[PDB]
């Protein structure tokens, strides 16, 4: 699925 | 933990709760240091603010001032007799010479009632032209400005059934050798006006007691530019008040304290500048020589120019011994003093 | 290490992001440490923490300092084409470190806004209440409330294995088309992080603006209308225009997750823009020492005293 | 004729100086040259009493050497227990402007005064509930700067009208007036036998008064600026004066001369308080640079420094038994050292 | 003025007749007292912590 890899 | 240690902590805990309540209630207090010149109407200035700030006077409270009323009439007249000897003005009537000795004999403290032999003594001297001429020269020697008021009201003061009117109360002065405080409760904050004009000791010993004050109130009379006092080497009173103003500002204690500069007796300046000139007492003055508003602004500028800091704010007001806005001006100047201090600590200003 | 597939794995993988972004992170880290740490010295040594203002200004400097601490970790994670070599326990902490401190930085600025409003618009009545104890209670409640907002981050954040590219990333997984719990993270940043804090900041500085106009016109004595009013406009607008790009793209990512947005042509820009908007959200942390510090006269003279002691 | 009297006074002053110049064989420094130095003095703050809201201006130890009373300008008179740091009494004063405080030797009374020109006596024991004001000693015309309990019914006060007085608390009227000074009297110290007492004034002179006869016996004139503190040597034949000159000077009653001067080039701040040790070897002095100094009273060399106050140290006392020293400062905190 | 002068010369002539002993005799008595009571001074010679009423 959506992989949100950002710091914040 | 013995039995005794229990009661010791019970007593200690009761005290710590009381100290917490007093610490909470002390946040509502503000200390203002009041510094009168001396000739200024400092007494009538404070009493006026108490009348306008509610309160009032009652017959019980009034009867206390009755003894002071009579005492003031003697002092008033006695100072006139002493000047006769100095200004070398003799009496028009020979009868007054004897009457003058009686007035010198009177002891102000011993006075407790006004008796017939003293009524005449004082009435007769007021009638004498020499004394009236000495009264007219009231600038040369320290004399009450309210003598005419009471001496024209001598008939009611003389009567045994006498009650001072609110106006008599306002003018009468109570002597003080120590600090007296006047609390004004404006609901939001209670002001503690600390009057230290009558300490009569070295100032360096007790000046540090007011290191954290919010503001300093200076009461100066505008009608002192021609009142050369003969006790010293014929020195102008305005110069002495300026020296006192300059000295107080330069103290390192009041580096964080604002200054409220009340200028008193502006109505008397208007009446007296008609026949008196400011340029011959202060050569730096350059005005119409007949305007009462040009002199006011010039006198104010001399006092403000004495401040070297350029960061200490000086608030100025003109009082005419009957202004009803004195307490409201102090609230506005103190509120504005707190606001600027808040801005500085927030790094906004 | 759980094994999953990335829905569209080419989003945000550009050459100019793997070099420019780690440079910005390092630059902000150097500047932010130099600035914020300087402020903490001044408040403890010269202001001496005798006033409520000191308590709030110290916490704001502390929150910005701690947010920058874990920045080098994300700088090298982005440098190596998004590969996490630090292990699960480190991504658990590093994700929480950024979210916790950033939430506290925003919440503290709201507290300064309300606290400044009381001390300026009501200088007389606030003296009874604005005591040191109330400052301590407010500060600890702020940090506790930031921890509860940052808690979903420390829970969902986890290391994953991307079978599509054989790359170990640590991130949040939106496995469901609804996935209500992870999207509560998205809306909390949007509502509890921008709207409510900005409405309070806007309201308080607007009422401060009116009061200073009335106060300066009544006295009319040597007023410095320029400096006080420039700072209020600078403070309010800088907060808005340094946080609004990130909150816009956070909202878009919420729409992507729900299913409203499905095309990867614009899921590519969203993952491309997000590193940029995080860089300029840290501008607050590296510039707060200026706006809330040295724009006043007191800190300027304190720094000159430090300069003399070299 | 005025010139004849002042010339006679000048001749008498010349005779006074000549007599001293004669009985000046050797200085105290020369006699104590071959003596063992005290060394370094290490004192640590055993206690720290908190509870005052504003600056502390005076403290006085009880005779039992465990209870001490302190005065602050917040309007509180607090009695502490040194051992357990428990407050025994918290008296609210009518005027918050207080500059002095005293503790009765019997332990039943305390006294205080200040810019109100009045000395108030508070009864501690036998008064159920709140302690009440037993007496209002009035009659001074300046701020009251020191008071010391001679007995339970006799207190000696010094004021800013350049005069000292001896009061009878029961009657309320002053019994004797000691007026020879030409400046503000700032300090007052009683002899161990309570038959003599020295006073320091702002005219940079100290005088020895006889309590019963009420006359000035000797005048000591070594200081340049104003004297802030004074204290008897335990033997009773000497006393030490601290002044704004940043120097402490020792005087001897029988020699009628200044013996030694305790000064340092670094010290430029005024001296606020002074006290002696039980043996008289250590002379403690509080300063305006926020710390106290301990001096070897026989060699005039510094032996220690009592730091730990961040504002001016205003008061300083040593217990009767010599166990502890209590210093209070404008930081609103008292500290007991050992 | 004149009255104050009369009092001052009276005080100065009254102050003159007090015989003054030599400093060496006086200075010796200061040393004699300090040595006799040196042991009893607790601040001069630190007391063992067992018999210290402060800090146990
Ligand atoms: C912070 C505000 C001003 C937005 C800044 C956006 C900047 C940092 C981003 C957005 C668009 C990005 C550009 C997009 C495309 C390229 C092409 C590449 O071959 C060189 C880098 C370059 C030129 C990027 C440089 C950085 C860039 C300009
Ligand atoms: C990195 C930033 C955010 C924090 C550190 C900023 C410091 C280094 C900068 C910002 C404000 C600058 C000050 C601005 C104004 C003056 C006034 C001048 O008469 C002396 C230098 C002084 C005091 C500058 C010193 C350096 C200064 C304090
Ligand atoms: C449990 C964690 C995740 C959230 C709560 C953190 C709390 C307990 C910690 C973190 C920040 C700390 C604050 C940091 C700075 C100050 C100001 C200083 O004068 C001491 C009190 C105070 C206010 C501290 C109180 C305790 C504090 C608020
Ligand atoms: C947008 C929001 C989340 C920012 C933070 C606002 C809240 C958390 C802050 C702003 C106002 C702060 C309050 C200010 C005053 C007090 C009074 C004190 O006696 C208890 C704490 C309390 C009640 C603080 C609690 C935390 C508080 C309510
Ligand atoms: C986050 C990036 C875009 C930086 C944005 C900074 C902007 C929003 C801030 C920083 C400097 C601030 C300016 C500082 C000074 C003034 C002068 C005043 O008379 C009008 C407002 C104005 C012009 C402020 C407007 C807002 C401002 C321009
Ligand atoms: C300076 C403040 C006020 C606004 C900054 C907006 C910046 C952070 C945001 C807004 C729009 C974003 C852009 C949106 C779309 C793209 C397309 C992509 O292929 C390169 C990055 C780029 C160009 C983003 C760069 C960052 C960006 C420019
Ligand atoms: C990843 O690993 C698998 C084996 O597990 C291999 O077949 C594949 O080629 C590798 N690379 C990619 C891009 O899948």
């Amino acid at each position: 699925g959506r992989v949100y890899i950002h710091p914040f | 933990l013995s039995e005794e240690a229990k009661e010791a902590r019970r007593i200690n805990d009761e005290i710590e709760r009381q100290l917490r309540r007093d610490k909470r209630d002390a946040r509502r207090e503000l200390k203002l240091l009041l510094l009168g010149t001396g000739e200024s109407g400092k007494s009538t200035f404070i009493k006026q603010m108490r009348i306008i700030h509610g309160s009032g006077y009652s017959d019980e409270d009034k009867r206390g001032f009755t003894k002071l009323v009579y005492q003031n009439i003697f002092t008033a007249m006695q100072a006139m007799i002493r000047a006769m000897d100095t200004l070398k003005i003799p009496y028009k009537y020979e009868h007054n010479k004897a009457h003058a000795q009686l007035v010198r004999e009177v002891d102000v403290e011993k006075v407790s009632a006004f008796e017939n032999p003293y009524v005449d003594a004082i009435k007769s001297l007021w009638n004498d032209p020499g004394i009236q001429e000495c009264y007219d020269r009231r600038r040369e020697y320290q004399l009450s400005d309210s003598t005419k008021y009471y001496l024209n009201d001598l008939d009611r003061v003389a009567d045994p059934a006498y009650l001072p009117t609110q106006q008599d109360v306002l003018r009468v002065q109570v002597p003080t050798t120590g600090i007296i405080e006047y609390p004004f409760d404006l609901q939001s904050v209670i002001f503690r006006m600390v009057d230290v004009g009558g300490l009569r000791s070295e100032r360096r010993k007790w000046i540090h007691c007011f290191e954290n004050v919010t503001s300093i109130m200076f009461l100066v009379a505008l009608s002192e530019y021609d009142q050369v006092l003969v006790e010293s080497d014929n020195e102008n009173r305005m110069e002495e008040s300026k020296a006192l103003f300059r000295t107080i500002i330069t103290y390192p204690w009041f580096q964080n304290s604002s200054v409220i500069l009340f200028l008193n007796k502006k109505d008397l300046l208007e009446e007296k500048i008609m026949y008196s000139h400011l340029v011959d007492y202060f050569p730096e003055y350059d005005g119409p020589q007949r305007d009462a508003q040009a002199a006011r602004e010039f006198i104010l500028k001399m006092f403000v120019d004495l401040n070297p800091d350029s960061d200490k704010i000086i608030y100025s007001h003109f009082t005419c011994a009957t202004d009803t806005e004195n307490i409201r001006f102090v609230f506005a100047a103190v509120k504005d003093t707190i606001l600027q201090l808040n801005l500085k600590e927030y790094n906004l200003v | 290490i759980k094994r999953i597939q990335d829905d569209c794995p080419k989003a945000g993988r550009h050459n100019y992001i793997f070099v420019m972004i780690p440079t910005l992170y390092s630059i902000i880290f150097v500047v932010g440490i130099f600035g914020n740490s300087l402020v903490v010295i001044v408040i403890y040594f010269y202001m001496k923490l005798k006033t409520v203002a000191s308590v709030f200004l110290l916490n704001l400097a502390l929150a910005d300092l701690c947010a920058l601490l874990t920045l080098p970790l994300w700088a090298v994670y982005t440098a190596m084409e998004y590969r996490w070599p630090f292990g699960n326990y480190l991504c658990k902490i590093a994700s929480a470190s950024v979210s916790f401190n950033l939430y506290a930085s925003v919440f503290l600025l709201t507290c300064l806004s309300i606290d400044r409003y009381l001390a300026i618009v009501h200088p007389m009545k606030s003296r009874l209440r604005r005591t040191m104890l109330v400052a301590k209670v407010t500060c600890i409640i702020i940090w506790l409330l930031a921890g509860l907002a940052s808690l979903p981050a420390i829970i969902h954040r986890n290391v994953f294995f991307i079978e599509n590219t054989n790359i170990t990333v640590c991130a949040f997984h939106y496995e469901s088309q609804n996935s209500t719990l992870p999207i509560g993270l998205g809306l909390t940043k949007n509502i509890l992080g921008f709207l409510f804090p900005f409405l309070i900041i806007l309201t308080s500085y607007t009422l401060i603006w009116k009061a200073l106009k009335k106060a300066y016109e009544i006295q009319k004595n040597k007023p410095r209308n320029d400096d006080i009013f420039k700072i209020i406009m600078a403070i309010v607008l800088f907060f808005f225009f340094s946080w609004i790009p990130h909150q816009i793209f956070t909202f878009l990512d919420v729409l992507i997750q729900l299913g409203i947005i499905r095309d990867c042509r614009i899921a590519d820009i969203v993952d491309t823009a997000m590193p940029i908007t995080i860089c300029i959200a840290y501008f607050n942390a590296c510039l707060n020492p200026l706006f809330y510090g040295f724009l006043g006269k007191k800190f300027k003279r304190y720094f000159l005293q430090l300069l003399k002691y070299i | 004729e005025l010139d004849q009297l002042r010339q006679e006074a000048e001749q008498l002053k010349n005779q006074i100086r000549d007599a001293r110049k004669a009985c000046a064989d050797a200085t105290l420094s020369q006699i104590t040259n071959n003596i063992d130095p005290v060394g370094r003095i290490q004192m640590r703050t055993r206690r720290t009493l908190r509870g005052h809201l504003a600056k502390i201006y005076a403290m006085h130890w009880g005779t039992d050497s465990r209870l001490l009373v302190s005065a602050s300008q917040d309007g509180k008179l607090i009695i502490w227990d040194s051992y357990t740091t428990n407050k025994v009494h918290a008296i609210p004063l009518r005027s918050s402007w207080v500059m002095t405080c005293a503790y009765a030797p019997s332990g039943n009374y305390v006294a205080c005064g200040g810019l109100d020109n009045i000395c108030s006596i508070y009864n501690l024991k036998t008064r159920e509930g709140n302690v009440r004001v037993s007496r209002e000693l009035a009659g001074h015309t300046g701020y009251l700067s020191c008071c010391r309990f001679l007995d339970d019914n006799q207190i000696v006060t010094s004021s800013g009208d350049t005069t000292c007085a001896l009061w009878d608390i029961e009657t309320g009227q002053q019994t004797t007036t000691f007026t020879g000074h030409t400046g503000d009297v700032m300090s007052l110290s009683l002899a161990p036998d309570t038959r003599l007492f020295v006073s320091g004034a702002c005219d940079a002179s100290a005088k020895l008064w006889d309590v019963r006869e009420g006359m000035c016996r000797q005048t000591f004139t070594g200081h340049e600026s104003d004297i802030n503190a004074i204290c008897f040597f335990p033997n009773g034949n000497a006393f030490a004066t601290g002044s704004d000159d940043a120097t402490c000077r020792l005087f001897d009653l029988r020699a009628d001369q200044e013996l030694m001067t305790y000064s340092h080039d670094n010290i430029i701040c005024g001296i606020t308080s002074v006290s002696f040790s039980k043996s008289g070897r250590l002379l403690l002095a509080g300063y305006d640079d926020f710390n106290c100094n301990v001096w070897d009273a026989l060699k005039a060399d510094r032996a220690g420094v009592l730091a730990g106050h961040d504002n001016r140290v205003s008061c300083l006392g040593v217990t009767d038994d010599g166990m502890a020293v209590a210093t209070g400062s404008w930081d609103s905190f008292l500290k007991i050292w050992n | 003025s004149i009255a104050q002068a009369r009092k001052l010369v009276e005080q100065l002539k009254m102050e003159a007749n007090i015989d003054r002993i030599k400093v060496s005799k006086a200075a010796a008595d200061l040393m004699a007292y300090c040595e006799a009571h040196a042991k009893e001074d607790p601040l001069l010679t630190p007391v063992p912590a067992s018999e210290n009423p402060f800090r146990e």
